[PDB]
């Protein structure tokens, strides 16, 4: 039922590594402060995404057993999860409670950032689906670790080694779901199901960025490695 | 090489 001492240790360790990311308030304060042009917002996105990948690699390296995996499998897991982790972190930030009217202005500002309408609808639909789960910071952190340690990624040579690292995180998350929402026994399955919806952002991420309403789509060398661009 | 910067960030420290 309850978390074991080893599970508690693992949870706080994951939380500590997860909290090293750029603060949600920092991000929403900039978007809410003033409106930017589609060109300015595109540059804000590439800098945000570059910093996100850098911190994501540091978070990934701290996941227990990650460093014992095959080097080519390590690359495949990072490359296979970076885009999903960015959208999951964006969903977390979007769902943080703000003063009255602020989330509406934040949504409207993102909606007019330069991204095409056809990508707007699936994006905000995912954010609001995530918002309905009323996830805790611990649930976001564990779900991010579970996304990264997905044994089903393309080019993974040793799936069983990845499974062994993901399974204890799924067990911890399942216990947290039973504790945070005892009235909702579907909560864990819901959380896992939203991970399937998360995977849809991979197929169209390159088009989402290339169709941004700007004349030049400049990306950093690191983003070029992780995103299918340039 | 493919994913040269990622391989670097993974193998450093
Ligand atoms: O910076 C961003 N996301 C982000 C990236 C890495 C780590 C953390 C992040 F929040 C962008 C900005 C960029 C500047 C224009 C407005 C949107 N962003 C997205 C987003 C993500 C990816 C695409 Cl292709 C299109 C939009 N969804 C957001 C929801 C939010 F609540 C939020 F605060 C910012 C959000």
């Amino acid at each position: 039922m309850e978390l074991t001492p080893d599970q508690q240790t693992l949870l706080h360790f994951i939380m500590d590594s997860y909290n090293k990311q750029r603060m949600p308030q920092e991000i929403t304060n900039k978007i809410l402060k003033e409106a930017f042009s589609a060109e300015e917002n595109f540059l804000i996105l590439t800098e945000m995404a570059t910093n996100h990948v850098q911190v994501l690699v540091e978070f990934t390296k701290k996941l227990p057993g990650f460093q014992t995996l095959d080097h080519e499998d390590q690359i495949a897991l990072l490359k296979g999860s970076a885009v999903e982790a960015m959208f999951l972190r964006s969903a977390e930030i979007f769902n943080k409670k703000l003063p009255s009217g602020h989330s509406d202005l934040l949504e409207a500002r993102i909606r007019n950032s330069g991204i095409s309408d056809e990508y707007i609808t699936p994006m905000f639909s995912f954010y609001k689906s995530i918002g309905e789960l009323k996830m805790t910071q611990e649930e976001y952190a564990l779900l991010t670790a579970i996304v990264i340690l997905s044994p089903d990624r393309q080019y993974i040579k040793d799936r069983e080694a990845v499974e062994k690292l993901q399974e204890p995180l799924l067990d911890v998350l399942q216990k947290l779901c039973k504790i945070h929402q005892p009235e909702n026994p579907q909560h864990f399955a819901c959380l896992l199901g939203r991970l399937t919806e998360l995977r849809t952002f991979n197929h169209h991420h390159a088009e989402m960025l290339m169709s941004w309403r700007v004349n030049d789509h400049k990306f950093t060398p690191l983003l070029c490695e992780i995103w299918d661009v340039q | 090489k493919d994913h040269q910067l990622l391989r670097y960030l993974l193998d450093k420290d």
